[PDB]
């Protein structure tokens, strides 16, 4: 997957991905991108459930229905995914890069947010503060829901 | 002489120093000093 | 007719296009405020893109019209026009940008950094610069 | 009047850029007298308020790019005088940049996902 | 092996000093989900001791 | 097409303003705060490109060659001298219609070169 | 401090400039004072950023912004300004040995 | 472009004139509800065009005598106030919704009647060009329909309507 964001990019950098229709070349590179890692997560996750045992107890609790969904198995087990804040990539919130650690204009996976990694194996730190951009989200619209379904 | 694969020794050594030299609430005490 | 450009100066209740706060701080040329607001005249796309403001400020030429004109909208107003231009030339001084000096004889410092601002609004107009974003943290203390 | 006159005689003018009736061996003046009279016949108003056909002749007739329209007054003026497009579907270039253009636009008019 | 920036100019002395103060007790704060790593630093000022 | 920019009376330093000679037919430019005219030589006046196809190129600046964060590649060597290291980013303006192409500078002083492929 | 070191070094001064002089020269500022034009600003950093790292006019805490594309440096002395510690890496190497 | 949850729900709860995404889904009947190309004429009956949206560039000339223009198009000698304004139309969009010069000297001379004239190119010509001319400040006239008419004239479609999809539903 990362070896197609980068054919992608390049593509995109010599001009040669073609806008899909309605969206605009830089929108259909997003779209071509989140596509893609979209791919790798949930391909990974499908692989990670093949593999679980019949005593696993993430299972026994997610075909039960009890408590937790497959995504859950495969952001544990295989890896966690992208995160989004307000529908998008990690946006550039220095000039023209997401951190200070990358480099200028670097529209990878782990450059806008893709976390590559699975809770268990642990993230990266710059994955990490990722992830809190992307966890800070459901807080703040919790906290307005509550007070604006209620009026 | 250059410090590889050592770091992790040699990384917290000057965290110690820095919260030696500096405390926690040092950004209160230096701005009332001034 | 398109694009003027105002100045909200602190202590004035209405705006004020810039051409007439340039002449207040004493520059009767075009030239001599163009200079402080277009560094480079390689740029036809700049000029064209002030050049309605310096349309519109055709009618104050003088260094004390330009006073009585910001000191008109002043919040206090003096029928005397001699301390509404007084009035004017305080706000300028001292009330207006503060931390480029407030002598009276600061003039082209406060000149110099007034028309960094109208320079940098026009990079912004023309896209050539990307808008300041209030979230970031160098942008607070 | 004359303003159907004067009118084709410069379509007549227009026949005849870069002799091409000549190479052929056609006699142009009748051609737009007829030409202008067709037109005429459909945008049947004294003063020709649509007279964009009969500019939009001598032009494309004068089009350097789609000479074998100029060439062709085979097929007669009672036709020539009504195309859509002003007849430069002949050109068959502009008209192969035309047909790739709405190729592209109907893509590019169309929902996100 | 490829490079990727090959012009560093300074070095974060330890990733994990963008942590707070209640934020710094989680063991193994990068395992788990981060309003996970929120609510117990907000717990964390709850704790009797 | 053009780019018809401002223009200054000699005379006072202002900006200037054309006027057509409704005697001779011709177009002078002319200033409202002194009795200057002068003959213009564009006979253009006022020009607005709508689609606004603009060439970030030429606002490329060679220092920036030396930006610690920028991207570098020996894979594109310079056009002009022949020098390997060229550091390459986007457009970085604003208001780009639709666009990701890259910008190279010429790592080496004093060549400056930014060429774009 | 610093406008002295500026001032006894390679700058013009704001108002002793010639106005078309400022096209093909960085401005600097300090704590957002235009204050001066630098021709060759590449000097003038690294001059800075020396001085800093040895504690004798620049204090530990004033930061030097330069702005490559747009030609300005930010010099910035007053209070209130966040920052962290990191270690320096002048080459592929840390001057942490 | 849908603005559903919460926020529709309030909208639709407390009626209001301005929602925050107006919308239309506009079901086609014959051979445009067919093909995409029949669709695509309809759009562009709809979507509202303005003379910016064909524009390429507008520029403002004096040119002395239309018989020895200042510029170097023909189109002046055939068609038989030196202060000129020139327009010229992108084909791209002028082809995307099969607008013609006609139709735009037609739409310009509604608008502006009489005292204002165009001398239109043809559709095919290497380039579109519109000249026009006031009929007996006129560079602050010509100035001020160049702001006008490229912001404010319609030319295709119906006011109100900001853009048009065209769609193939999956629901
Ligand atoms: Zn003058
Ligand atoms: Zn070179």
């Amino acid at each position: 997957a990362k070896q197609d964001v980068i054919e992608v990019i390049e593509k995109a950098h010599n001009n040669e991905l073609e806008p899909t229709p309605g969206n605009t070349l830089r929108q259909t590179f997003e779209n071509q991108v989140n596509r893609i890692l979209n791919d790798a997560r949930d391909k990974t996750g499908s692989s990670a459930q093949k593999s679980l045992s019949e005593y696993n107890n993430f299972k026994s609790m997610v075909v039960s229905g009890a408590k937790g969904s497959k995504i859950n198995i495969s952001q544990v087990i295989a890896v966690v995914g992208q995160q989004n804040v307000e529908g998008k990539r990690i946006p550039f919130g220095f000039k023209h890069r997401t951190l200070p650690h990358f480099i200028k204009d670097d529209y990878g996976p782990e450059s806008r947010g893709f976390v590559e990694n699975s809770y268990l194996a642990g993230l990266t730190p710059t994955e990490f503060f990722f992830h809190a951009m992307g966890g800070r989200e459901g807080l703040i619209d919790t906290a307005v829901k509550t007070a604006e379904t209620g009026y | 002489e250059i410090t590889p694969d050592l770091w992790q020794e040699a990384c917290w050594i000057v965290i110690s120093s820095y919260f030696d030299e500096k405390g926690l609430v040092r950004q209160q005490l230096d701005s009332f000093d001034e | 007719i398109g694009q003027r450009i105002v100045a909200t100066l602190p202590y004035i209740k209405q705006e004020v296009p810039i051409i007439i706060v340039f002449r207040a701080l004493g520059f009767v040329s075009d030239r001599d405020i163009l200079e402080h607001i277009i560094y480079d005249f390689e740029d036809p796309e700049m000029m064209e893109m002030v050049k309605p403001s310096l349309d519109e400020a055709f009618v104050i030429q003088e260094q004390n019209v330009a006073l009585n004109f910001i000191g008109s909208r002043g919040a206090k107003p003096g029928v005397t026009k001699e301390k509404r231009i007084k009035y004017a030339k305080e706000v300028l001084q001292k009330e207006m940008l503060p931390h480029v000096g407030v002598s009276d004889f600061c003039e082209t410092k406060k000149a110099y950094f007034l028309g960094y601002m109208v320079h940098r609004l026009l990079l912004a107009a023309l896209g050539r610069r990307e808008l300041d974003d209030r979230d970031h943290y160098g942008n607070k203390r | 009047d004359s303003v159907r006159l004067k009118c084709r005689e410069m379509l007549a003018a227009a026949l005849r850029t870069g002799d091409d009736y000549i190479a052929i061996g056609a006699d142009e003046e009748e051609l737009g007298s007829q030409i202008e009279e067709a037109i005429y016949q459909e945008i049947r108003n004294t003063d020709m308020k649509y007279k964009n056909r009969v500019r939009s002749r001598i032009s494309n007739l004068k089009d350097a790019k789609n000479p074998n329209l100029r060439k062709n007054v085979n097929i007669p003026p009672d036709l020539f005088a009504r195309m859509t497009a002003e007849e430069m579907a002949s050109d068959e270039l502009k008209e192969m940049r035309k047909n790739l253009t709405k190729e592209a636009i109907r893509e590019h008019q169309m929902a996100k996902t | 092996e490829v490079a990727y920036c090959s012009t560093y100019t300074h070095c974060e002395i330890h990733p994990s000093m963008i942590l707070g103060v209640c934020a710094s007790i989680i063991p193994f704060p990068d395992h788990n989900q981060s309003p996970r790593n929120t609510y117990q630093s907000a717990m964390g000022k709850q704790a009797m001791g | 097409p053009g780019f018809v920019g401002i223009r200054f009376c000699q005379e006072c330093n202002n900006m200037l303003y054309p006027k057509e000679d409704k005697e001779n037919r011709i177009l002078l430019y002319a200033c409202r705060n002194c009795d200057y005219q002068q003959e213009a030589d564009n006979s253009c006046i006022y020009v607005n490109k709508i689609t606004h196809e603009v060439d970030e190129l030429t606002q490329i600046i060679a220092d920036v060659s030396q930006d610690p964060t920028l991207p570098r590649t020996e894979d594109h060597p310079c056009q002009k001298c022949g020098h390997k290291e060229a550091v390459f980013f986007q457009s970085h303006s604003a208001r780009a219609e639709d666009a990701m192409r890259l910008y190279y500078v010429c790592t080496a002083p004093h060549c400056g070169h930014r060429w774009t492929e | 401090p610093i406008l002295e070191f500026l001032e006894e070094w390679s700058m013009e001064n704001l108002e002793e400039i010639s106005p078309a002089a400022i096209a093909d020269a960085t401005k600097i500022f300090v704590n957002g004072c235009w204050v001066g034009i630098h021709k060759d600003p590449e000097q003038l950093m690294n001059t800075l950023r020396k001085l800093r790292r040895q504690m004798d006019i620049i204090v530990s805490e004033v930061s030097m912004i330069r702005d490559i594309r747009e030609r300005e440096i930010r010099i910035y002395t007053d209070a209130g300004r966040i920052c962290r510690p990191l270690l320096i890496v002048e080459k592929q190497k840390l001057l942490l040995k | 472009n849908v603005t559903l949850g919460v926020p529709r729900l309030k909208e639709l709860i407390n009626i209001s004139k301005k929602p925050k995404t107006p919308s239309l889904t506009v079901f086609l009947l014959g051979q445009s509800a067919r093909d995409a190309e029949r669709a695509k004429d309809i759009l562009c009956r709809l979507e509202h065009t303005t003379l910016r949206k064909v524009t390429a560039n507008t520029a403002i000339y004096y040119d002395p005598n239309p018989q020895s223009t200042v510029v170097a198009e023909d189109q002046e000698w055939v068609n038989v106030s030196p202060w000129l304004l020139r327009v010229e139309l992108d084909r791209k969009h002028m082809t995307d919704r099969k607008l013609t010069m006609e139709q735009i000297a037609e739409k310009i001379n509604a608008g502006f009647g009489d005292d204002l004239n165009c001398i239109f190119n043809d559709d095919n010509a290497e380039k579109l060009v519109l000249r026009i001319r006031i009929m007996n400040d006129d560079d602050v006239f010509l100035r001020c329909i160049e702001s006008n008419m490229l912001t404010d004239m319609t030319l295709q479609g119906i006011e109100q309507i900001s853009k048009v999809y065209m769609h193939l539903p999956q629901t």
